[PDB]
């Protein structure tokens, strides 16, 4: 099993819901414009305490600082492995040494965005089970806190999506609607959009889906939907806490982290174990 | 949205004007889609070549085959034909379109049940262009012509 | 023969050149998201000096103020007529409407020509043309007949660029806003001039593009006369606000379809380009002996 170190350097920056209206400007040139924009990792999720805002070097220069943002001092950098295999492999053992992993799943490929510093320790230990790698320059040069954050349980449905980056226009009005205007124990708004690497990868809920043509966007054949486990947090060993003792049971995983909670979505029928899963206490 | 149309002199021939054409012949084989416990419903042919219609309309003269006029949304009306369309003592109506002088949707249309060769068109509004145009099939020049920065929403034709 | 004052009370700004990038989350509700606001008048068009935006009271909540943007004084009102070419209206209304000096704009549309008048005449204005074609003010299906009881410069700049003058179908705006969002204010980083004009009016588009950024947008779905007769410009000056009055009063006395246009500095005009060595030099002339 290969293990790739990609190029794009990210930064992480969270903007407040309120004050949204500042950055609309930005926001629709990174996504729905290609040849304006000079960028190839830009992801953007919906959660009530705030928006998340992951961008690279180029699409942070495109943003006027003002008192509405936040920023993580650090610099992280873009993992894959590329040759249920993950949870029990790679972020299992990444707590040991006390780091701190970010998780981004997406419709096409999974990645891991590890620190900016621990870059000395990060390849330390998976280099046992796999041969390790790094993408220069196009060409891949082989060589060489105890506090359980109770859970949460939406009653919600989701849904995940690809769309061909052909006709984005055609969805472009009604996705605009979408973010900036049709939005203003349960019932809990989510929407996270991904454009990485010339792919887009969306989740949405079902109740909105009924808005768009139901041919164009591109899921599965047999509408199978999923639920959701959500837990929240301090930071900016969070993110492996719902994924540590989860793994024991070997179950699929779609992994959406975020700036101070933790998200992770599960098939539909099948929640009748994975809520039994931290049933057994922690 | 779709509406429905009987031939003036068929008596079991009726078609569906959707976004694309249809037309129907009604089956009566009642001892030998389904229409209902006595009938149904089967297909002669069919026509797209129109996108982005407007209204439709049946000519009644006798029987050059089975002419259609449609109205696009530019404001150009084509004249279409379904069915056999041969042999026929009058063959060159088919596929003329009248352009108005600007661009403008095309409401109403209409045929004055006397003689065949008159068809009533309504467009919308314009600054300095006539409303209303009453065309020739027998294109640059209307016959005449009514109306002047004002727009027509439905036409019927008196029958006296 | 009928004059029809109707009740879009609009309201009149100058956004500023290099800061639009504030209202820009506004205005993409406003042009391709009806059913969001309420407003039902809005026209908005582009110049090098700056931009210019019509808007009724409705709209005006949602447009918040910054200090790039200077406002107004009076709340305009708007004016129509109807039956009487372009010719017939501006010798009728403009100009005796100069006769004794209560200044107006005007702006036309592909639709129709709408006549914009300041609070403060709606008396001196029904006193005036009282003696000609028929007045009833509109309110409701049937409008409310107002009955009179009692009541007692600079050079031409003219860029050599071409026009094309275009409506568009509101069923398929949305199959367009990604292209046209790019054009109004993404990509903005002697002979030619920049010229956009929007305008959305009780249902209806008209729209104002060069024949170069035409050429971006599909070409059966647009909506334009049926020869491609392009237009061409005569763009006048003026100071930091009526100009269009002695733009249209010399170039009254003709048989040329005019198609006013207004600002805040500038005021334009437009002529059939198939013959402007007729519109050139007659202003020209009637700049001589005119100005002294």
């Amino acid at each position: 099993m290969e293990l790739h170190i990609l190029e794009h350097r990210v930064r992480v920056l969270s903007v407040a819901r309120p004050g949204l209206w500042l950055y609309t400007h930005p926001l629709i040139k990174l996504l729905f414009l290609p040849r304006r924009s000079r960028c190839k990792f830009f992801s953007l999720t919906e959660t009530p305490e705030d928006y998340t805002l992951m961008v690279d070097e180029e699409g942070f220069k495109e943003l006027p600082p003002s008192e509405f943002l936040q920023v993580a001092e650090a610099t992280w950098l873009v993992l894959n492995v590329s040759s249920t295999k993950i949870a029990r492999s790679v972020i299992a053992p990444l707590a040991e040494h006390h780091v701190s992993v970010l998780m981004l799943s997406t419709y096409q490929t999974d990645f891991i965005l590890v620190r900016e510093q621990d870059l000395s320790v990060v390849i330390h230990t998976l280099a046992q089970e796999f041969d390790i790698y790094r993408e220069v320059g196009g060409e891949p040069v082989p060589v060489t806190s105890p506090t359980v954050h109770p859970i949460q349980s939406p009653q919600n449905r989701f849904c995940v999506l690809t769309l061909d980056p052909e006709t984005l226009p055609a969805i472009a009005t009604t996705l605009i609607d979408v973010l900036f205007y049709s939005h203003s124990p349960s019932s809990i708004t989510f929407f996270a959009f991904s454009l990485i690497e010339g792919y887009i990868s969306i989740v949405m809920d079902a109740e909105t889906q009924k808005k768009f043509p139901s041919d164009l966007l591109l899921t599965s054949s047999s509408g199978e939907l999923w639920r959701m486990v959500r837990i929240g947090g301090q930071p900016l060993g969070i993110v492996a806490q719902i994924a540590g003792p989860l793994a024991a049971a070997d179950i699929s995983a779609y992994y959406i982290s975020t700036f101070n909670f933790a998200h992770a979505l599960v098939p539909e029928d099948g929640i009748g174990s994975v809520i039994e899963v931290l049933q057994r206490r922690q | 949205k779709p509406d429905i149309l009987w031939a003036p002199h068929h008596v079991d021939r009726f078609v569906v004007c959707d976004s694309e054409l249809s037309l129907y012949h009604v089956e009566s084989t009642v001892n030998s889609l389904r229409l209902s416990e006595d009938s149904a419903a089967t297909l002669l042919s069919i026509n797209s070549d129109t996108p982005y219609m407007k209204c439709v309309a049946w000519y009644l003269n006798y029987d050059p085959e089975c002419l259609l006029a449609v109205g696009q949304a530019n404001g150009r009306v084509v004249l279409t034909s379904l069915g056999q369309d041969h042999n026929s003592k009058f063959k060159d109506l088919i596929g003329k379109e009248f352009v108005p002088k600007h661009a403008r949707q095309c409401n109403t249309l209409a045929w004055n049940p006397l003689d065949s060769n008159w068809l009533a068109a309504g467009l919308d509004k314009h600054r300095a262009d006539f409303s209303v145009l009453i065309w020739d099939i027998c294109v640059t020049k209307p016959l005449y012509e009514l109306g002047q920065n004002d727009a027509c929403l439905s036409l019927c034709w008196l029958p006296r």
